[PDB]
């Protein structure tokens, strides 16, 4: 199956991005990120569609915690923003 | 640093092959290294695999993340000395990668 | 100093935190790959050239890594789960479980 | 290939050789390295035969002595017996 749908990426980006856009068979992704000692940061990009259901579900414990959300239209994760639990 | 492909020449001089190896002097071989954080990117290639590992890596500290490899390899050809000494021509399979992904 | 090989994995849906959307199996053998890659990669680690001339430069310029153990063969399961409209599909997954490993 | 040559193996032995031995299409090997300590190791095992050239050749110059041999007799290896290159240096 061909790339059909644009994401925005912003720490994910391939190599070969196009104004902060990537493109994908699969899901444009938006994650929030905590790390060990405070400072949050903001993550997005394009998942493959192989694999993307255990990608697009949500995790339960990590050792810092985050979260993901995907959808499926041209440029849909600006309009995402995850929040943690 | 994500996981991608570098630059590597392989210049058979310096490495001593130059006196079996009659042709190329060298070549672009490449490599590949970095992180194969989570989420995996579309670029990456990963395999379910990696991918089931990644997600367990960050729940199991002992289990290793996936790791950056060739992805996609071509070949090429040289003129080389056989095992008796002489001129032979060989195609050699998966010598320059040409993507990278996590494995 | 020990070999790239594979090891024992068992993954517990639950741990992992799909025990919702996955309704079957609890869990499955994945097993994965780990280990060093030295000089020389010997016949079972199914090596490419390439990783046979990285593993020698690697030795003579130290900046260039090793190899890497990884899966080399992957076999499929197949799982049922819970879709978006909660459905009950079958399906079967690809390279889910490392057959074998090598140097790469 | 099928794998129609038979090798000792020492440390480079398959997870699942018997009596120290393994198979292959490629060569047997008996290599001698030396380590940080001045220790020196005997390993030996079996070469696919893809990359055999690049191996059995080796590189004059590793970071670390070595000497690698290679033969193509079932069992050969066993009588091969690398040695260290001389420190020869300025
Ligand atoms: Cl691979």
């Amino acid at each position: 199956t061909l790339p059909f749908l644009k994401c925005y990426c912003s720490h994910h980006c391939p190599e070969d991005a196009i104004n902060n856009t990537c493109i994908t068979n699969g899901h444009c992704f938006t994650m929030i990120e905590e790390d060990d000692q405070g400072e949050t940061t903001l993550t997005s990009g394009c998942l493959g569609l192989e694999g993307s259901d255990f990608q697009c579900r949500d995790t339960p414990i990590p050792h810092q915690r985050r979260s993901i959300e995907c959808c499926r239209t041209n440029l849909c994760n600006q309009y995402l923003q995850p929040t943690l639990p | 640093s994500s996981c991608k492909r570098h630059p590597l020449y392989v210049d058979f001089s310096d490495v001593g092959w130059n006196d079996w190896i009659v042709a190329p002097p060298g070549y672009h071989a490449f490599y590949c290294h970095g992180e194969c954080p989570f989420p995996l990117a579309d670029h990456l290639n990963s395999t379910n695999h990696a991918i089931v590992q990644t997600l367990v890596n960050s729940v199991n500290s002992k289990i290793p993340k996936a790791c950056c490899v060739p992805t996609e390899l071509s070949a090429i050809s040289m003129l080389y000395l056989d095992e008796n000494e002489k001129v032979v021509l060989k195609n050699y399979q998966d010598m320059v990668v040409e993507g990278c992904g996590c494995r």
